[PDB]
């Protein structure tokens, strides 16, 4: 495989999203570190498929609303970013308020 | 599109070119198995294999480097040898020269 | 005997006229020479030819070379050619033909009893690569950049502070000598830049009498006329480099008037295309002048459909601007140009940029240098073909060109070029080896000062080291004392006669920087071109002799979604 | 000319009058002070006002500081105060207003060109926490309590040892060189705690000759009167600091002659409500005596609805007890009181109890001493309402007295207090810098010695640090050298003469403790209340003058789900 | 008074009689002795035995040990005794009885206030492993084979280059200086061995006087007659081990001449069997000589249902074979044979085969040398039933017979017996803590030169170390400083006198190699069977005096599947 | 669970599986290091289960196909292997071009 420290980092990423992801799934209101990281792994996804860095930036912001999360969490998160390769290379998606 | 190809034009690569050479007739009298590598001072090979160690004196298999030629117990067969170079100086093996030779 | 080709390459690697395709790019590079006689290659192995008496001779240890990588390709700014390369004594010994000159011909690297090998036959090999422009926001960029084939970073910072963050400054004595001893435990070779914005000398003087090897004008401390001149003033005197960001807002003046106050004088300008930073939109028309060294950071390499989408908020973070105050988003929206991103790919194949670079974590990525690099040199060959200089049915002048960037040229700019930057005898033993098909973007081994310092490896307690996981792990060229003697602490002239790595109690060894002031940009290797360029003030478009100069954003890239897991 | 003021609190952060959450609790701090002059503030960035001729000066190293944090909101014993913090040599300059002389008014804290910056508007800025509990139990426990802002730790262990598991002991010269050498590679400020238990004086003097800043005396060891007054004999004619854990089981005398043992001199009492150990049931009584230093150990607070649950299991465990052991099991249960329990927050509130401690991995939470204390300022508010002193709307005064609990009183208990504890001018620049919505939770930024040793960091190839996944990791300031350089180890008067620290080639900066044997409840920051308390050794119940000191369990506590994944 | 047996085991661990089953094997030990007491053994922790007056005493340091390990179950090859163990100084000073020789009879390890505490009750203790045959491809080796219990790494290597892929050589005095710099960094005492093959005795000289403490000849390097017998001729005159993997291609000869070019100097023969390399098919008959010290790698130990299908790959990548090379397939087969590999493991239990090894990461598993030593004894235990010399209903005598292979005799082969290798007092304190349900799989403490180097450690922030998850982090022994103190590099006796240590700049403590020419198979403590063994050329079946040796496959083993996660 | 390091290092490439092992789900064709996590957390699985190392050689070349990984990657991978505790202890398997 020959992984480098980045995508070592990213594992790391994906799998704070597994533990999220089981939560929600359980009806649970996700805390400040699970939104961060669902809503993350989920953009990292998308530039899998090839979406553009554009309409990564819209998707992301609906991802998670406002009753899907603890209180006060949409304010400890005034935007979300990750990078991950792209079919054009790597590329910085910033997702502002991501939940509403 | 394949990731690092080679795109090796054909054709052959002579080697060794412009040595001396000689064959011999080897024998392996021995109830083991024997194999040479293409640097091995063939006139110090394993006693086993029987064959004229005066002509084979300061030669090496010519065949390309790194490779090996095998003798199963009781085989005969001709090889090609061609001359060492540089100072051709012997030195370990069994240790018959150590010296220039 | 005789021997197919083919049968002959997948032996020993291929051989002069055999063309090998770069990772999964469309360039192609062709075996120009290559140093063997055939017949007498060396191998290592179980009954091979390395081995006592035989490839292998009586010599003692002051006689033979500590390391040979047998059978390697070269790719260098001075060709392309298939050699055995020696290393001794943490340096480059030789290039040519390794062996045992008792029994074999031509043998001009001597191999003995203390000699390990390092089989690179079907391999690649490349001298390390040099990023000048890094900030210090944290210690793990050392390791990043390690893995991706960088073996020196040049830059200054103090860690994740706010100065550091926008800038590559490492400001004064204090932190500067701190910094100094904090690189001991890094595993790349090393050089610190001060914060050149001051137009009292003194306090100059003082930094690099401390230790940096060069001077950052930045404009977030400053970019002014007054400034420029007393960085430049005092680097004339101490032999060491100024890098410039220049002045966005043209508030004191504007491209001309930053060029008036250089006067002719030698100078290193960052991201001369202008979205990391420079006067508004014409500080690309800098790489016209003959004094002026010119570099590109890599975000903008090479321009596809996602680069001006992901560049604003990136600005913003940077640079610590406020999305709310409007003078602080016109500024940043002022440096993101369709027009000079496009017309910077061209600049790089026609020579005019000399430098490729990261800008690590300040608009920039400090893995993707060499990679990016490549990138543009794919894009440039698949949109304008042949270079004017290409002989042959190949791309080795384009490739000579584009390894030049991160290579050599980096190098004569900060002044270190007779310590490292290409595979040449007596220079550091920085080498990196690699696998055709992963050219660029995932090395095979990375070789410190004579020492393996990173490599691929797979299950620590697996029977081989081949068995997965294989991830990279740090070696024993990144660990202690060893480490110290494979690594360079790159000093100021001035530093180094006063006794300061006495002081600081610097572990590793040491290189003075020299010839700063000296080098011009015709000096830059493959890479000298000076064209009459303009930069239209209302359109932004780039024009050399009047000819628009533009190039198409690309969908998809090479070297990207076939390597990485994420 | 005019700016409103929510404006100006985004720009430059809160200023006189204006109030602050911390974290999710019910605690709100107000703005006591503002040092700087409207219009004059110091801002870094693109274009901001830090830059040459500007709100940078001409002077030379020595004339300015090496760093500065722009627009802090201090939240300190002594006040809350917006102001800029200037650092030099690794210390703490000034407290006041940044910028430069030539046409700036009011600076007192110079910008030249050998300052690094520091943004701190709208961030709480904080002297590092000091925990003087450690248990030596393994060594990731300083990255631990660093990344929750500990910077100094005190303790006592030689590794995953029985000893250390119980007790806070690092037996003997030989042990005691090996840690102090061991500590060079910790990020942390380091003193050492020797076995006091014995009654031969010169095995006590030994270990002090060979290192350690103090003495625990602990039950495990035999916590008889006459060890007791063996280690007090040498503390007082050492000058170091005694730490007890006194006799659970009554064995050698009840509380009464513990503290007839003690007689009257300088003692520094561990988990004084008695579950981590202690006199059955009244261990609580000895915050009534002047001479005592009374802490707490982190798992009881604050008293909660699962607190009671988890100590049986926890205090089998560490102590090495047999729960098929009767009376081993007998002993466990009379150490877990609700009533001392609940008692202990208010007591705390009260100033009766006057530092916070964890006593890691050995009934205690090495991350959580912060954290817990601040839950404990909110469960008190929540129940009790304002304190006495408060003045104004806001709980200022409660914010200053909980925040000595883990700063200044644990280094005036120590001898430390003039190297450490709080922000003043000349004490070492141990700083934590925090974002207002996760103070006490997860730092922004954790500088040692003037360099930052830890911080939160993003993707390492990103373009910029902010990308995720962010977590932290070590900076600059705990690399090699520079570490050495920016941390302490602390010994004692004798050792430091001895010659200890040359002897064993100790690399990190020195420092020694003194003032051990002067200390006094009065002398407690904000701290000083000696209540006529009384336990009914039938009832358990604490009375203060004969009320009934108790409180409520909580169910939910700010500064928990909101904030960790696990 | 009186205790029950059964409760007393609970208390104190097993006493004499009791028996205990290693692991999940059909292995079951005996208590031989117990050097206690009855009423008068040492327990610490909260109201036990070893506090002030009571187990522990008044005297100085100097007059005490620094540690003590109570009530552990020995296991080594002299006995398996129940006893207390004592450490001062960071050598093992007795096994005993401990206490306070004030108030309890017999004791020979008196405690003091500068001694530390490690129960060892119902615990198994053993000395330190020690691995001869270390390929240096990566330092992660350490950790790895520390975990394991293996304290000692001998080998040799430069990282993952292609010599040391396939030998276990670090070539020439560059090199060899490197990596003993290095070894400073490594928890695990080191020594090297350079590249022996060579026919001239100057360039091997080189080696020893630089550092080596041995030199390994391999057939990768040339296998000749001339060279062994220069390698020999050094290492007599020397006092350095020769290691030797012998001309598998029978192609300077066979078995008998290599043998006679040996001409009865002592030698130790790596993976005897065959698999690893050596003489086809014959090498092991190495084992019935006088001046052979004979050693097995672990991939063949012992023979099970997948052992020859992961061989033939495993073989090419060692060592750098090309399986499209007829020559290289057919050779790489000549050297797995289920008949040689069936015969080992009986060879084994009868005392034939002295040692075990891993062969790491070249055709060996660095942290499964301990695991299938067992493992080999429990499938012989199944299979031949109790060996000649069992005396009673355990099977004591086979665990000696094993542990020895592990243990004292590398050590004796190497010439470092007087420093590692056995609970012996004067001998390093390299100590592992097995609990009996883990015993060779997972220790409970790695003790290295006194000091625990790494352990299973929970929880970081929980209120005890053992909450989950727990796995192996590095402790204090394994900290800067403190690991230098705590670790021997071994040099010869060569670079000892020529100042090597000082020149290098080396940090830990250094031992030197003595008697590696003087130990001959009689020396092999329970291992010293010379049979009178032969292999048939044509069948390759291993017969002794005529009787065919073999033994069965297992489908299942002990120590595997029910431990590990993968 | 006293987890050891190399336990700890195949826990790293499970995780890089679970990566491969959603987005071959998805429809995606693997790349390159999402292949040999994929085929190697299989042959993992297929030690524990107490497969033969003979038998996984042949099974694990017929994990993915030439259809579902991207151009070139088949070439990229001319052999994978791995090793796991079988029931008779840690063996080597090796899958020579397990992508076909
Ligand atoms: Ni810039
Ligand atoms: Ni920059
Ligand atoms: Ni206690
Ligand atoms: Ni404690
Ligand atoms: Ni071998
Ligand atoms: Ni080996």
């Amino acid at each position: 495989m020959e992984l480098t420290p980045r995508e070592k980092d990213k594992l790391l990423l994906f799998t704070a999203a597994l533990v999220a992801e089981r939560r929600l799934a359980r009806g649970l209101k996700l805390n400040y570190p699970e939104s961060v990281a669902l809503i993350s792994a989920f953009i990292m996804e998308g530039a899998r498929d090839g979406k553009s860095v554009a309409s990564l930036m819209e998707e992301g912001r609906h991802v998670l609303t406002r009753e899907q999360v603890m209180e006060g969490v949409p304010e400890m998160i005034p935007d979300i970013q990750v990078e991950a390769t792209f079919p054009d290379g790597s590329k910085l998606v910033t997702v502002h308020n991501p939940i509403i | 599109m394949i990731p690092g190809e080679y795109h090796v034009k054909p054709g052959q690569i002579a080697l060794n070119t412009g040595r001396a050479t000689c064959r011999v007739v080897v024998e392996n009298h021995g109830d083991r198995p024997i194999q040479v590598g293409s640097h091995y001072h063939f006139a110090e090979v394993n006693p086993a294999l029987k064959f004229d160690r005066q002509q084979a004196a300061g030669y090496r298999l010519n065949i390309p480097a790194g490779t090996a030629v095998r003798f199963e117990p009781g085989q005969k067969r001709e090889v090609e040898l061609v001359a060492f170079a540089g100072h051709r100086a012997v030195f370990g093996f069994r240790g018959e020269v150590m010296g220039p030779l | 005997s005789n021997i197919s080709r083919q049968a002959y390459a997948d032996m020993f690697g291929p051989t002069v006229g055999d063309k090998v395709r770069l990772a999964d790019t469309e360039l192609w590079i062709e075996v120009e020479d290559d140093l063997t006689t055939y017949g007498e290659e060396v191998k290592f192995g179980g009954g091979k030819v390395i081995r006592d008496g035989m490839g292998q001779g009586q010599m003692l240890a002051a006689d033979c070379v500590d390391l040979v990588l047998t059978n390697a390709l070269i790719v260098d700014h001075w060709g392309i050619v298939k050699a055995d390369i020696g290393v001794k004594d943490g340096r480059i010994f030789a290039i040519g033909k390794a062996g045992n000159p008792d029994i074999q011909p031509n043998v001009t690297i001597p191999i003995g009893a203390a000699t390990e090998v390092i089989a690179a036959e079907g391999k690649i090999v490349t001298a390390g690569g040099i990023d000048t422009h890094i900030h210090w926001i944290c210690p793990q960029q050392a390791e990043e950049a390690l893995v991706s084939g960088v073996t020196t970073m040049v830059g200054g910072g103090t860690g994740p502070a706010a100065g550091t963050h926008a800038t590559t400054c490492t400001p004064g004595p204090w932190y500067i000598s701190r910094m100094l001893q904090a690189a001991d435990s890094l595993p790349v070779n090393i050089g610190l830049l001060g914060k050149g914005n001051v137009s009292q000398p003194d306090a100059l003087r003082e930094q690099v009498a401390a230790g940096v090897i060069g001077l950052k004008i930045h404009e977030d401390w400053g970019a002014t006329p007054a400034a420029i001149d007393c960085a430049l003033t005092v680097a004339d005197e101490m032999d060491i480099q100024v890098a410039l960001h220049s002045d966005t807002l043209n508030e004191s003046g504007f491209v001309e008037d930053t060029l008036a106050a250089i006067g002719g004088r030698t100078i290193h300008t960052f991201h001369t295309e202008g979205a990391g930073g420079g006067h508004a939109p014409d500080i690309i028309t800098a790489c016209a002048h003959p004094n002026i060294l010119p570099s590109s950071t890599n975000p903008t390499l090479p321009y596809t459909l996602n680069t001006i989408d992901e560049h604003l908020d990136m600005l913003m973070v940077a640079h610590h601007l406020d999305p709310d105050i409007a003078e602080d988003v016109a500024f940043a929206e002022s440096r993101i140009r369709r027009e000079t991103i496009a017309a910077e790919d061209v600049l790089h194949d026609l020579g005019a940029f000399s430098l490729t670079s990261s800008d690590s974590q300040a608009m920039g990525r400090v893995g993707e240098v060499i990679l990016r690099t490549w990138q543009v040199a794919h894009r440039m060959k698949v949109q304008r073909g042949a270079l004017a200089e290409e002989t042959g049915d190949n791309d080795n002048f384009r490739v000579k060109r584009y390894i030049a960037k991160y290579t050599i040229n980096p190098a004569l700019t900060h002044g270190i070029a007779h310590e490292v930057g290409s595979i040449e005898v007596g220079k550091l033993a920085d080498l990196v080896v690699w696998s055709p098909a992963f050219f660029g973007v995932k090395p095979a081994t990375v070789i410190k000062g004579g020492m393996i310092a990173i490599a691929p490896m797979g299950d620590i307690n697996a029977s081989i080291p081949t068995p997965q996981p294989v991830h990279y792990r740090p070696m024993f060229g990144a660990l202690g004392s060893a480490r110290h003697h494979c690594r360079l602490t790159f000093l100021s002239q001035a530093a180094a006669a006063n006794g300061v790595a006495e002081r600081l109690n610097l572990r590793s060894a040491i290189a003075v920087v020299k010839g700063c002031r000296t080098v011009q940009k015709a000096d830059m290797v493959h890479n000298s071109l000076q064209p009459n360029i303009t930069v239209d003030a209302q359109t932004y478009e780039v024009r050399v002799d009047g000819e628009l100069i533009t190039s198409e954003p690309a969908d998809v890239l090479p070297m990207a979604q076939r390597y990485f897991l994420f």
